[PDB]
């Protein structure tokens, strides 16, 4: 499955994902991209069963943003995790379930940076740092012994670094390529994605 | 006594209740729109609100989409729901098809919402007319206008609202190749045209202004301050 | 005649029944609401004041409909039970979906939207209800929003509807010093305006209700004054009245 | 303005809801009615009278139980208060079924209201003719409401419906003390219906009911009797 | 005033609806009177029988209909809504002893058959049903019951009663007889309907122009007296 | 005026004037006579032919409502119609949800509360045709019911429903019905319809017989056309 | 769960355990499975506890409504009919089995219903986990006309017979006894058995237990 | 498995005039704990607090569902919701889905508005209402705690006593099972003032 | 219908000039027990055609109220018209067809046969709605013991008469009642000629 995983830092939200669609034999695309903007300081990483976490998020993304312009004013992380949560539990008994796992990050003015851990079941959840697909159980860990409360932007690339390093080292198949943005004050960014010779 | 109901017909062929709805948008504040090569620029006067009221909710000038903006006159009531309706439609769309709403699609599904409400009893017409305009062509800056009748007209620059055939009068002999050459000069266009109409000092004209692949810029009374001394200035040298 | 129904539109181009509906609005008892600086208040006045009417809710012009908001009602008693139900299940539903409280003008539009679908579908009346908002939010905090029956809102710091409502609002905007007004001066201003705004003399305490919403320690704690506070607030403003009347 | 006086979803150039005057009108040409609320208890009275002494006084009922401790007593056209009465009663046990616990009488009467202003807002149904005087003890505290079929409601402490209703209401203010008993305000209830009642007060003829913290009991013919004797 | 008198659910000014009033007058044009006097142990109703025609079949023409075994009722009014009500009042009891199972009582029969008439006097959607419904039937710790319900929606317990042309009348002479408490007996009973409706429309009252029908404590069942019964009960009236 | 423009407006005295209407427009149309037999029922209807260009046949007024069933419709022809397949279907249903011929009591009582339901409603009018219905059974002799617009329907030994009723009665009730069989009182029948004919006034008309009973061995068909001369040799026979 | 009812000479007698137990583990020993239905009538819930309770209560209230309407005192078999139907629309979706008993103007009744949607009159009836063991001592002590007194003992020995005979049940009992002048509810008649004393005081004292982080909060 | 896929268990305790409601901290899928700041007690009052155990989307639909239909009750009650009116009120939120069941079980542990008298309560899945006055046990490793209540609990029980047992039997409990655990945080009530504590508990 | 309860045996009929004859078992089998053995299989629907079918007499006898009702109401207009054997045929293998899209066909295999306008019809829609015409068919077994029968018979020769067509079904059944074990010795011979269509048994066997 893809990657999922976040860091809270002290002022800012750090999510990164892979890169890497394939359909049960092979990688189709090399640079797709799996994290989507809700809106300008908030942003969603779906992944789970094909077909559905495409367009469930961009079902999300339409409301978080039709939100943002019928009021003005941008829907608040919190107030999103909500929603995309709450259409979850909705959908989820009703007979189109939406068996999607999903990552959602954003940065809030008045309150902070936040990371919420969403579960195929829409079971929300506020963690410093989470990982999703079966990926999870291999560098859950690696932020666990080596977290800080106080990770500086510097370091908390190199961590994933060394998630994403100790991933290509177990990890069965190929992910060459990984996505990585930063959510701050002044906005998302884009950072470089990394890559590794095995010549 | 055919202008009770309507899906009745007048004996000249007249659905009269529209044209009764019409009127309701001849009763609001002007909105003047003229289309520029690099810009799309939306003229609005301000009704000099109360002077014990807040003027952050007599917003008239409000955007469908990322780069779809409409002014509207008429009764405020049924703008904001034709509004409303018309930012649900653009996400949708989007939703379906992920290339962006074009100016030209929402504009029809105004004109349809309209028609849909002007075509059986139980349902009033919208007396709303509604300027959108957009660059969502990709290239390409469109305006149009949607009636409260429920037909949709391109228009290089129109007016709705109170003092629209002056300031169409206006707008015809002025609007030129040459006169929205540039930015700048299609927003002194506006002004000058939203000027016969509005005779006042400034915050009485919004003006939103945008670009190209940009965002809506309602401009701050300076800057209308800065365009009309401009444009004072450029009288001064005609005399 | 074109006020048959209110979809009807007149030559001219007005909703005759809208129109009917927002002068009758008159009809219903004086209320206001002056924003300050640390909040906004709430005045009514009860135009039913026999003895044998026994107070048992003390809000019957002041409503409740979530932790940070409150709106007064001047209008017919069953589209306003109507209305204010309405807008308890909009903002209940609103916290249930997004998990945070309605940013008040949500809450207005919302109603405004319900109201503007009546006097559109036929075979419906205008809801012939005008209430005032107020509230508090992180995105605008202390606000207060007029409701008309035909769905058009719009920010106030301060509004009268009902009876005499031209006077109250008129001379509000006299001597309303604008972001210069506290709690306590906002109360003094809405007793001296409602001293006038009704014919009543003496601005009984039993026949006035104020409503304050204040910001403590991130609760926005609603509170009704109690009979006890109105009548200091008639006393101070009598004593006031005699301070002035001494410069004669 | 006698263009308007036809339906009930326009409004007046005034701003009159004339169909509700309408109906409020012919509430008040109805059968008399009176309640005064006691510090003990709440006390419901209304004149039975039937049109000759071939009418069984006893197969009719003016004051109903609506729960264990809610009553009600009407003014007005009693076809409409037997399904205002039907819809007060399934109100009630749709509030006890959901909580479990006996519907408030504001809660109950606020319903009522509810249901009452339903009919007021679509051309076709008639507003309803009757307007309900509700009696309650929930919480320790005896309640009564008048639910009329404008859909307001309120909260009389003692007041008089139907024909008369002037000078009951004028009779009161004058007898009624606020710290009263349940037996001063039967008397007092009983006088009230007096003064508005043409003809012999007899067992069968007046209707009354207490609903004290005990509950709402609707007093057979004997305690009527006696109640009357003792006035008398 | 009278203009308020064309539709059901539009309020008199002075607080009266005309149509139901319209509908209880209606109750009239059927010609005929029925009056139901309720005994000790017994309740019997007598009705006119008229058969202005020699072609006619006068056992099709009863108008005492069996609602059940064990309640009875008389149609009087308008012949077709008449027999509506009575198909109707058999659903209702038939609904009623499938979801309760004990036999539905008299009064709670035409209680809801007078709930039906309301809900159709409210909602303006069909004309009031303009035909009274007496009901009689033994009910078991109440005594015989006889229960007169009509179109506006009003049920009361009647010691005796009548609906029709000569109802005022018929009501009066009740009243001038019950009073005299004495032996109400089955026989008793009898005569004093049929002697009530004699004198009411001073007529001899030949056997083939009344019928009637008595329920009894000691027989609980609806029983239609034929022929041979009548006359024996009028000889005996006589004499 | 003013209380007769809808069928749920009662009047200022008590009628439903629009139900009046409708019997005023079956009373505009063509007589028919049901007359029963000690041992059936026989229907007869003037059939007017308006014009020399009809099928002898065309628009016929006698309607099948069943097997033993016969229906005999006079006035508005469309809602004669309309109210034979509304009869129709009533009897399959009672037939199909109880196994047993639909009792011509039962059926009648069910279409004369269909036709009743029709004016009783401002969104309908009621129907302008009345129909006599007869069927013939061991089980339970032979029936004949009439059931007009306003819904009302009690049996009859004779009816007869349309211009000349009141003449077509007059010379109904000097005939025993009580004791003749279904052979005479055809040509019984035959011979009051041919006496209640203006002749002058109309035009021509096509005679129209029908009959169930013992004869038929309970079903309802058309009369046999050999036994149908014989009851017109008799009605030519009669002067009138 | 083991409910009984017996109709003696003057009327009916209910009774039932107080165990209700999810899985394997009893919820508690006091739980009440003898359902108020109307002041004449009375049920005692066996099988899906809560479905028993909504159902009861949905049948008892439905019953009020109809009561309230005649003024008269409801009649058992209009407890059943209803409740019949009831549990039949869902085609025994519903696990809930409970008996119908009481009196009325026909004289007492006693009236069992299966979860399923069936119901008969029997006598002396019992349903739920140890119905078998009620019906055994009903067969071997009951007889016809039984008085009052020995009445509640028969029902109270059937209950404790499948107390100490079935696992599913005990820990309590209660009966209620249903008569033309009487309603009397027994919570509870005995007490089958009552828990072992404590013989060890388990040192509850302050300063045991450590807390990470602390937030105290003033109220009123 | 249903109630396994995601763990936990919530407790709720009584004494003089005191009510004690403890609760798991763990959050995680029915392997892998996710986050140990999961709050699975949620107050519907001033002193009323109710915790949910099973799957944390029933939970965290429960929660939030309930808190909606509350707040309508308060407003229109005009009066905090009485602990037994609360308990009904859950009970119909949960047998309004008899064929679609929510995958929770709640408990509900506070004092009487009026008189201050200590009521918990516990509901079924299927909505029964579960009133004992001695203590109330849901979640996944209900034995744990059951069992242990059993021994340790006393009557008459002081405000401070309330939070040591219910404090040991719960973090006694939750060493006990694998599922639930991580931390807890336990919430004493008093008519004056209301203690929250999170004990050392286990971080296994 | 899901799972048959009451059945029925085969059912046989073969065409001659001049009309067509159809026969059937009078043992209803619920299972494998003789439920009933007074039942008809075989009724006629009009003068000019006649059907009997196999399968749930149940469900067949619901199909004798659908036909009774829908054949009666072709007389009722008295226009002359009459449902033709193919008119019958036509309405039956729609009639099931749009029965079975639905997941509740008709588990009854009908055989319709008549005598129209001097031809002969003889057409079998089977439970699920198969429907083809051939001068002689047997329903359920009849296919496998009897049909093998027919068609040497009118292979040589396809021509027969009412006696040579009488007992050939004799032969044919006669034959069902010794290799069958839900066969019964009571069955209806339908013939349908020009003077009707006339019903007549039962008959047995040695």
């Amino acid at each position: 499955m893809e990657y999922l995983i976040g860091i809270q830092g002290p002022d800012y939200v750090l999510v990164a994902s892979d890169r890497v669609a394939a359909s049960n034999i092979v990688q189709m695309k090399d640079d797709h991209d799996k994290m989507f903007k809700m809106s300008e300081k908030i942003l969603l990483l779906c992944v789970g069963e094909a077909g559905d976490t495409v367009q469930f998020a961009e079902y999300i993304q339409k409301n978080v943003q039709l939100y943002k312009m019928r009021n003005g004013y941008e829907l608040s992380p919190t107030a999103a995790a909500n929603f995309t949560r709450r259409n979850l539990a909705d959908c989820l008994r009703s007979r189109t379930p939406y068996h999607v796992n999903l990552l959602l990050a954003g940065y809030d003015e008045h309150e902070g940076p936040a990371l919420y851990y969403m579960d195929y079941l829409a079971a929300l959840a506020k963690a410093p740092f989470a990982a999703h697909g079966y990926g999870a159980f291999l560098t859950l860990s690696i932020l666990d012994r080596y977290y800080t409360p106080t990770i500086s932007r510097e370091r908390a690339v190199e961590l994933l670094r060394k998630c994403l390093e100790e991933l290509q080292k177990r990890f069965i198949l190929n992910l060459p390529t990984f996505s990585v943005r930063i959510i701050d004050k002044n906005g998302i960014h884009d950072l470089d994605n990394i890559s590794f010779p095995k010549q | 006594s055919y202008d009770r109901a309507i899906t009745v017909f007048s004996p000249d062929g007249h659905l009269f209740q529209v044209e009764y709805a019409q009127e309701a948008v001849k009763k609001g504040s002007t909105a003047v729109g003229v289309r520029g090569r690099d810009i799309v620029v939306l003229g609005v006067e301000k009704k000099s609100v109360a002077k014990l009221q807040d003027e952050r909710t007599v917003r008239k000038i409000c955007a469908l989409d990322d780069n779809v903006c409409m002014a509207f006159a008429g009764l405020t009531a049924d703008a904001r729901i034709v509004i409303n309706r018309a930012r649900v439609e653009c996400q949708s769309h989007r939703l379906t098809v992920e290339d962006p709403v074009t100016v030209e699609y929402i504009t029809r599904y105004i004109a349809s919402l309209k028609q849909r409400y002007t075509q059986s009893n139980g349902r009033r017409p919208f007396g709303i007319s509604a300027l959108i305009v957009g660059f969502d062509f990709d290239g390409t800056p469109r305006l149009y206008q949607t009636d409260p009748s429920g037909t949709y007209h391109a228009w290089k620059a129109n007016a709705i609202g109170r003092g629209a055939k002056s300031v169409r009068e206006f707008l015809e002999k002025n609007y030129t190749d040459e006169a929205i050459e540039t930015d700048d000069l299609t927003i002194k266009l506006v002004i000058k045209a939203l000027l016969e109409v509005v005779q006042s000092g400034g915050k009485n004209i919004e003006l939103a202004v945008m670009r190209r692949d940009q965002s809506l810029k309602i401009l701050n009374p300076e800057e209308i301050e800065k365009y009309v001394v401009e444009i004072e200035k450029e009288k001064e040298e005609n005399e | 005649r074109y006020d048959s129904r209110t979809t009807i539109f007149s030559p001219e181009g007005r909703l005759y029944q809208v129109e009917y509906a927002m002068e009758a609005i008159g009809h219903a008892g004086t209320c206001l609401g002056i924003l300050a600086n640390d909040g906004v208040l709430l005045a009514a006045e009860r135009r039913n004041i026999h003895k044998l009417l026994d107070e048992v809710f003390f809000s019957e012009k002041i409503y409740k409909l979530n932790e940070d908001m409150a709106c007064s009602v001047a209008g017919i008693t069953s589209d306003a039970n109507v209305l204010t139900n309405e807008l308890r299940l909009i903002a209940q539903r609103y916290l249930l979906q997004y998990q945070e409280p309605i940013p008040c003008e949500q809450l207005v539009t919302a109603l405004c939207d319900i109201k503007q679908a009546y006097t559109q579908f036929g075979g419906k009346r205008p809801f012939g209800v005008s209430l005032l908002y107020i509230g508090w939010d992180k995105h605008y905090g202390f606000q207060l929003y007029q409701s008309d029956p035909s769905g058009n809102y719009g920010g106030w710091k301060a509004t009268c509807i009902g009876n005499n409502s031209a006077a109250a609002v008129s001379m509000l905007k006299q001597d309303y010093k604008e972001g210069e007004m506290t709690l306590k001066s906002a109360l003094a201003l809405a007793i001296k305006v409602l001293n006038k705004t009704m014919d009543v003399s003496k601005l009984s305490a039993e026949k006035v209700e104020i409503a304050t919403l204040t910001r403590e320690n991130g609760k926005t704690v609603i509170r009704v004054l109690k009979q006890k506070e109105v009548e200091q607030l008639i006393k101070k403003h009598e004593e006031e009245e005699a301070k002035a009347e001494r410069e004669k | 303005e006698r263009g308007y006086s036809f339906s009930l979803t326009t409004f007046s150039p005034s701003g009159k809801l004339v169909q509700i005057e309408y109906a409020l009108a012919a509430v008040a040409g109805g059968a008399p009615s009176v309640g005064i609320k006691a510090a003990n208890g709440v006390v419901l009275a209304t004149e039975k009278k039937q049109k000759s002494i071939l009418y069984d006084e006893r197969s009719v009922h003016k004051v109903e139980p609506i729960t264990k401790h809610i009553g009600l007593v009407y003014s007005g056209m009693g076809p409409d208060y037997r399904v205002l009465v039907h819809r007060a009663r399934k109100l009630a046990q749709q509030y006890y079924l959901v909580y479990q616990e006996p519907i408030p009488t504001a809660q109950l009467v606020q319903r009522v209201a509810s249901v009452m202003q339903e009919y007021t807002q679509s051309g076709g149904v008639r507003p309803f003719g009757v307007s309900l005087l509700i009696c309650g003890w929930n919480e320790g505290r005896p309640y009564l409401f008048q639910s009329d079929p404008s859909g307001a409601y309120f909260a009389w402490k003692a007041t008089a419906m139907g024909k008369n209703y002037v000078n009951g209401k004028t009779f009161l203010e004058k007898r009624y003390n606020e710290d009263l008993e349940l037996e001063d305000a039967i008397h007092t209830a009983i006088l009230t219906l007096k003064e508005s009642f043409e003809g012999q007060m007899t067992e069968d003829n007046i209707e009354v009911g207490i609903c004290n913290e005990a509950g709402f009991r609707r007093l057979t013919p004997t305690e009527v009797k006696d109640y009357l004797a003792a006035i008398a | 005033s009278a203009g308020f008198d064309r539709h059901i659910t539009i309020f008199s000014p002075e607080g009266r609806l005309y149509q139901v009033e319209y509908a209880f007058k209606a109750i009239n044009q059927g010609g005929l009177t029925s009056v139901a006097v309720r005994g000790k142990d017994c309740a019997v109703i007598v009705t006119q029988k008229k058969v202005p025609d020699k072609l006619l079949d006068s056992s099709t023409v009863t108008h005492l209909f069996k609602i059940t075994e064990n309640i009875g009722c008389v149609m009087t009014g308008m012949t077709a809504d008449s027999r509506s009500q009575v198909q109707r009042a058999r659903y209702e009891a038939a609904n009623w002893k499938y979801k309760y199972g004990y036999e539905i009582p008299v009064d709670m029969l035409c209680k809801r058959i007078a709930d039906i008439s309301q809900v159709y006097t409210q909602n303006a959607e069909m004309r009031p049903l303009g035909c009274c419904m007496i009901l009689i039937g033994i009910d078991e710790e109440q005594g015989p019951q006889v229960y007169k319900c009509d179109p506006a929606g009003y049920y009361c317990g009647f010691k005796a009663t009548a609906a029709g042309v000569k109802q005022t009348e018929s009501t009066s002479f009740l009243e001038k007889k019950v009073k005299k408490k004495f032996d109400w007996t089955f026989e008793q009973t009898v005569e004093t309907a049929i002697t009530c409706l004699s004198t009411v429309l001073s007529i001899d009252f030949k056997p083939s122009e009344i019928e009637v029908g008595v329920v009894t404590v000691e027989n609980p069942k609806f029983r239609i007296l034929t022929e041979a019964e009548i006359d024996a009960h009028l000889v005996a009236l006589a004499e | 005026t003013g209380y007769d423009l809808s069928a749920s407006t009662f009047s200022p005295d008590g009628r439903v004037f629009q139900v009046e209407y409708a019997m005023k427009a079956v009373e505009n149309s063509s007589t028919a006579i049901g007359i029963r037999c000690k041992d059936g029922v026989v229907f007869g209807v003037e059939k007017l032919v308006l014009s020399k260009l009809y099928e002898e046949g065309s628009n016929k007024r006698l309607f099948n409502v069943d097997r033993h069933v016969g229906m005999a419709v006079a006035g508005l022809l469309a809602d004669a119609r309309s109210l034979a397949d509304i009869a129709r279907e009533e009897a399959s249903n009672f037939r199909s949800n109880f196994g047993y011929n639909i009792p011509l009591k039962h059926l009648a009582d069910r279409v004369a509360m269909y036709v009743h339901a029709y004016t009783l409603y401002s969104a309908v009018r009621p129907f302008g045709c009345s129909f006599m219905l007869g069927s013939y059974s061991v089980n339970d002799g032979a029936q004949l019911y009439m059931i007009d617009p306003s819904g009302v329907s009690y049996g009859y030994w004779g009816c007869a429903i349309g211009k000349a009723r009141q003449a077509a009665k007059t010379e109904i009730e000097k005939l025993q019905m009580k004791e003749m069989t279904c052979r005479d009182i055809v040509k019984e029948v035959a011979k009051i319809i041919y006496i209640v004919h203006d002749e002058v006034k109309d035009k021509a008309f096509e005679l129209e017989l029908s009959w169930v009973g013992e004869l038929t061995n309970g079903r309802h068909e058309i009369v046999p056309k050999d036994i149908r001369e014989e009851a017109e040799k008799y009605a030519k026979e009669s002067l009138k | 769960t083991t409910i009984a009812g017996v109709v003696y000479k003057d009327g009916i007698v209910l009774g039932a355990d107080t165990r209700a137990t999810e899985g394997m583990v009893v919820a508690d020993k006091n739980c009440s499975k003898i359902h108020f239905i109307s002041p004449n009538i009375y049920c005692c819930g066996a099988g899906t506890a809560a479905d028993t309770d909504m159902t009861t209560q949905l049948i008892s209230s439905n019953l009020e409504l109809h009561s309230l309407s005649t003024g008269r005192l409801p009649r058992v078999v209009t407890a059943n009919r209803m409740l019949k139907q009831m549990l039949f629309r869902y085609q025994g979706y519903i696990g809930a089995a409970l008996v119908l008993g009481g009196v009325d103007v026909t004289g007492p009744h006693l009236y069992s219903i299966y979860p399923h949607g069936s119901t008969d009159k029997l006598p002396y009836v019992t349903m739920g986990s140890g119905s078998l063991a009620a019906m055994a001592v009903f067969e071997d002590k009951f007889r016809p006309d039984m008085e009052e007194e020995e009445a509640k003992n028969l029902v109270s020995e059937a209950i404790a017979a499948g107390i100490f005979n079935d696992l599913g049940s005990g820990s309590n009992i209660d009966l209620c006894v249903i008569s033309k002048n009487k309603l009397d509810f027994l919570r509870p008649y005995t007490v089958p058995n009552k828990k072992g004393t404590r013989l060890g005081r388990y040192r509850c004292e302050k300063g045991t237990t450590a807390v990470l982080t602390e937030k105290i909060t003033p109220l009123e | 498995s249903i109630m396994s896929y995601n763990g936990g268990a919530v407790m709720a305790m009584k004494g003089k005039n005191c009510v004690a409601i403890a609760a798991d901290r763990r959050f995680g899928i029915q392997a892998q704990m996710v986050t140990t700041d999961f709050q699975k007690i949620f107050p519907m009052g001033d002193r009323l607090y109710i915790g949910l155990a099973g799957l944390a989307t029933d939970v965290q639909t429960v929660a939030q569902r309930l808190k909606f239909r509350l707040n309508l009750y308060e407003l229109k009650e005009g009066r905090q919701i009485k602990p037994y009116t609360l308990m009904s009120m859950v009970a119909n939120l949960l047998y309004e889905k008899r064929f679609g069941p929510y995958y929770t079980e709640p408990v509900i542990a506070g004092l009487d508005p009026k008189t201050f008298k200590p009521f918990i309560c516990s509901l079924d899945l299927i909505g029964c209402p579960m009133v004992t006055d001695d203590f109330v046990v849901s979640g996944t490793c209900a034995e744990q705690m059951y069992g242990m209540c059993e021994s340790l609990w006393e009557p008459n029980m002081d405000p401070d006593h309330l939070f040591e047992t219910i404090s040991q039997a719960m973090l006694n409990a939750v060493d006990r099972d694998a599922v639930s655990g991580m931390g807890v945080i336990v919430h004493i009530i008093e008519k004056d003032k209301i203690t929250t504590r999170t004990l050392k508990a286990r971080m296994d | 219908t899901q799972n048959p309860m009451v059945t029925g045996t085969s059912v046989l009929g073969v065409k001659f000039e001049g009309g067509v004859v159809i026969a059937a078992d009078m043992l209803g089998s619920y299972g494998s027990l003789a439920r009933f053995r007074n039942i008809s299989r075989i009724m006629r629907v009009n003068n000019s055609t006649m059907l009997g079918a196999s399968g749930d007499y149940a469900d067949f006898q619901y199909l004798k109220q659908v036909l009774g009702q829908m054949v009666i109401d072709e007389e009722l207009l008295g226009d002359g018209h009459s449902y033709s054997p193919r008119a019958i045929h036509s309405w039956l293998t729609r009639a099931m067809y749009s029965r079975r899209s639905k997941m509740n066909p008709l588990w009854n295999t009908m055989v319709i046969g008549g005598y129209a306008d001097g031809e002969s019809f003889l057409g079998y829609v089977d439970m699920l709605g198969v429907a083809y015409e051939a001068p002689s068919l047997a329903t359920g077994y009849g296919a496998y013991l009897a049909q093998p029968l027919l068609r040497e018979v009118l292979e040589k020769q396809p021509v027969l008469s009412q006696t040579e067509a009488r007992d050939l079904v004799e032969r044919c059944m006669r034959v069902l009642y010794y290799r069958d074990a839900r066969s019964y010795n009571r069955f209806q011979i339908a013939t349908v000629t020009e003077k009707g269509v006339e019903i007549e048994g039962p008959l047995s066997t040695e």
